[PDB]
RNA sequence: UUGGCACCUCGAUGUCGGCUCAUCGCAUCCUGGGGCUGUAGUCGGUCCCAAGGGUUGGGCUGUUCGCCCAUUAAAGCGGUACGCGAGCUGGGUUCAGAACGUCGUGAGACAGUUCGGUCCCUAUCCGUCGUGGGCGUAGGAAAUUUGAGAGGAGCUGUCCUUAGUACGAGAGGACCGGGAUGGACAUACCUCUGGUGUACCAGUUGUCGUGCCAACGGCAUAGCUGGGUAGCUAUGUGUGGACGGGAUAAGUGCUGAAAGCAUCUAAGCAUGAAGCCCCCCUCAAGAUGAGAUUUCCCAACUGGUUAUAAGAUCCCUCAAAGAUGAUGAGGUUAAUAGGUUCGAGGUGGAAGCAUGGUGACAUGUGGAGCUGACGAAUACUAAUCGAUCGAAGACUUAA
């Protein structure tokens, strides 16, 4: 969409890593660019996940990084997150400016779920 | 290359003219009190509500 | 095109030619399906002839949206009048080679 | 698809054709008027290519006629083919069969379905 | 001869009356008003201006030119016509329309008539010697160090200097250039497109002036 | 060009030939216009005007020149440090090795010949190519423009008709007029044929994981392979060099004396080139000679000022624009992007299950399922609240 300074696969791995970081914490803080990225990654997982069948589960598993709470991210999408934003038609997440950060001078937002 | 010629100390001034830096365009938060930079969360005290 | 060996669908002893020339205009880089060149037999030897292009790998547009493309590439050598060397063609040729007056030729082709 | 290129190539789309497929053979018959008459020339072969744009679409049929291999592509909608006749249809696997362009003898051939 | 204006919004194609296939542009028009009428009794030439895309009405927040301003409804009031993007004049058009805005409608062209079709070209940005003036490039195997650049930019010592319009890399794109000798295939109406024998100057939505002619 | 001189440079002005890019002269190769011919016609020869455009690809040679091949309308001649090495090469040329012939007693030299042999630089100024800001154009703006001036383009072939007529024993074979269609070159675009397409689809190989099967994920050039959307493209698809004027060169004249005649010239009047100025395409009012048309805005106090108006931005969502800035599309009184839902197109028949096989696997469910850029629709998320800038119009004369 946008090459985010990274190589190709590098830059699937950083937005599957993103994306587990969102779910498992609920917000994170990181640059504007990759949160402007995974806004459009979390959140076609959001609805794999109010779908809910099997092969929904296989496509989300083959995009989710595996870390335990206990639970997984994974049972935790289509567990108690999917169900949270039942009614709402997309627009899961939103971004929040910092603002300029030390050392870079990077563009920090807040990330989360709505 | 290399300069044919030692740059005087008025043509290094006007080529620094524009060396500025733009003030950031920033607001008053209504909640804080205070200065933030406008489309961005509070410094001071919490809330965005925009 | 101006190295370019081409093959003999018609039986005048020549099988393999190459493209020295491409005639007409000056600085003319390339020819297709109805146009004479001057090539020189690489395989029956050694001299230059004229022949024309009977088919082609790239094929032609037809003015239709009709494209035919061939599997290989052939010409055909011709005497002074367009009338073929040789006697009998080979393989299929195209209809652009009927249209530009080389009626001998497109007769003895086996199906246009 | 845009709703006001549809909707102006509406006079062109034609509906006399049947719904053939790459891998199949047809029958394609198409009229020329080359000279002062016009014939219906056959042409038999293999579809081995079939694009789609709507009123830009075309298909590749080739065949080996004798000794030299020969690709045609037509649009669909031409007012030039008058009939498209399914001789057989074949199980291909896949959209575009390219490597039928390096094939000629028991290695050219296609199934039944 | 009335010239409209209207935005190319793509290319399909079609098939003529020996099934002579034809690559065809469609361009749109629609809301073309003339608004003002130039003549030499107080401007020194004759010409018709002509609107094409209107906009809104004038608002107080109007942050973003999707709104008209004050001065570009004062002049579309004149006409008694709504506030209009993409004001042209036409000239060489004899002035027979009304200072009051009426709709020129697509049916002023014929199929059978030729036409010359301005628009900007589409943009390309800073796309240095080969790609922007078609040179060639040097040798790339035969241990060339030359690929891409441009070659000499001048004689040696004896011009001193480099002359004017001296082919150089820079910013490519953008010009307002003019195709012409272009056949109208069909006028289509009550859809208010018109099919263009060709491909028209700018990108999809790039406002294009119709016109007919010169030659 | 081969020289002569030895005036600048030895505290350094880098060689020949190719590559990239050209620009100028005319002593014209082609195309344009003529005179004279020992010009029947076609085709020529020799002069005269003309520099608008064009002027091929290979073999051999370090090579220039030069010969040959195959074309072309033609394959011009020169200058620019025999243009151009802070744009490229480094084949030859004069570095160190080695060898041949020859000369030298010798160390070693070429009339030579042959094989090998480090080509440095981050652009300060002028110059050129793009692109912004400051002020100006006697109020502040938005839009549309005229166009002084500048730049671009400018080439040509072959078929058919006049007509197998004119001219000619015959052979041959046209001037002028009319179309069709090509080469080279510009240019615009992506419908079509192809190219690419590293967040698309499928197949398959090894090995490591998701506890195990099935299903998937990591790494192996994107592991590899078959397709391929948007975009960017040419080899693809459109168009262009048309048509005409005004003045002219060589030229042909008309009238006409100087010179009772003769005379294109002295008065005067015509005709006459691819060339000149127009016409065609573009840029252009910083055109300080700063143009013009329309529309909008215009009050409260102390000679002047103020914030404010119309308007424009800071800031944010973006792309048809883009190195950045600028240009465009929006900023909720909202479809600008993302998501969601439908499509198109792409791949090519998902997982699960059931069935048929002992197994690899096959069929149905089912053109299935997945789908980046393309089209719509939906305020679900974010373009919040805010702030900065920006006039109230000088002086004479005339009507």
């Amino acid at each position: 969409y946008r090459k985010l300074g990274r190589t190709s696969d590098q830059r699937k791995a950083m937005l599957r890593d993103l994306a587990t970081s969102l779910i498992i914490s609920e917000r994170i803080e990181t640059t504007e660019a990759r949160a402007k990225e995974v806004r459009s990654v979390v959140e076609k997982l959001i609805t794999l996940g109010k779908k809910g069948d099997l092969a929904s589960r296989r496509n989300a598993a083959k995009t989710l990084r595996n870390v335990e709470i206990t639970q997984t991210a994974l049972q935790k999408l289509f567990g108690e997150i999917a169900e949270r934003y039942t009614e709402r038609q997309g627009g899961y997440t939103r971004i929040l400016k910092q603002g300029p950060r030390r050392g870079d001078g990077a563009e920090s937002v807040i990330i989360e779920l709505v | 290359a290399v300069p044919k010629r030692r740059t005087s100390k008025t043509r290094k001034n006007k080529r620094r003219t524009h060396f500025k830096i733009s003030v950031p365009g920033m607001t008053e938060c209504p909640n804080c009190g205070e200065y933030k930079l406008s489309h961005r969360v509070c410094k001071n005290c919490g809330s965005y509500n925009g | 095109q101006q190295e370019t060996r081409l093959k003999v669908a018609d039986n005048s002893g020549a099988r393999e030619v190459l493209t020295i020339k491409v005639l007409g205009g000056s600085g003319r880089k390339t020819a297709n399906i109805g146009d004479v060149i001057v090539c020189t037999v690489k395989n029956a030897k050694g001299d230059v002839v004229k022949a024309v292009i009977v088919r082609t790998k790239s094929g032609v547009r037809r003015n239709d949206g009709s494209y035919i493309k061939f599997d290989e590439n052939a010409c055909v050598i011709i005497r002074d009048d367009k009338g073929p060397r040789g006697t009998r063609i080979f393989g299929p040729v195209a209809r652009e080679l009927r249209e530009g007056n080389f009626m001998k030729i497109v007769s003895l082709a086996p199906e246009v | 698809n845009h709703k006001l290129i549809e909707a102006v190539t509406k006079s062109q789309l034609r509906t006399d054709l049947p719904s053939f497929r790459p891998g199949d053979t047809l029958r394609v018959h198409v009229r020329i008027i080359e000279g002062t008459r016009e014939r219906i020339q056959v042409f038999e072969g293999v579809v081995i290519k079939r694009r789609g744009g709507g009123v830009s679409e075309t298909f590749t049929v080739r065949k080996i006629s004798s000794g030299v291999g020969v690709e045609r592509t037509f649009p669909l909608h031409t007012p030039k083919i008058e009939k498209i006749e399914v001789k057989r249809r074949g199980k291909v696997r896949r959209a575009k069969l390219y490597y039928l362009r390096s094939l000629r003898g028991k290695a050219a051939r296609i199934q039944e379905i | 001869t009335k010239g409209i204006l209207g935005r190319k919004i793509g290319m399909t194609q079609v098939f003529g009356e020996n099934g002579e296939l034809i690559p065809v542009t469609v361009v749109e028009a629609k809301e073309n008003v003339v608004l003002q009428k130039k003549t030499v009794e107080v401007d020194g030439y004759n010409a018709i201006q002509v609107g094409f895309e209107d906009k809104k009405a004038y608002k107080k927040d109007a942050k973003s030119n999707k709104y008209a301003n004050k001065p570009a409804e004062g002049h579309a009031k004149k006409a008694d016509a709504a506030p209009k993007r993409f004001i042209r004049e036409f000239r060489n058009v004899d002035v027979d329309a009304y200072e009051v805005g009426q709709e020129v409608s697509v049916d002023t062209f014929v199929a059978g008539d030729v036409i010359d079709v301005t628009g900007v070209s589409k943009g390309k940005g800073f796309q240095g010697a080969i790609k922007r003036h078609g040179q060639s490039r040097g040798p790339m195997s035969h241990g060339s160090h030359f690929h891409r650049a441009p070659g000499s930019v001048g004689m040696a010592s004896d011009a001193s200097r480099v002359f004017k319009g001296q082919k150089m890399p820079g910013r490519m794109g953008g010009n307002t250039v003019t195709v012409q000798n272009l056949e109208v295939v069909q006028v289509d109406t009550e859809n208010k497109v018109i099919l263009v024998k060709g491909n028209v100057p700018g990108p999809k939505k790039g406002l294009v002036e119709i016109r007919t002619s010169i030659k």
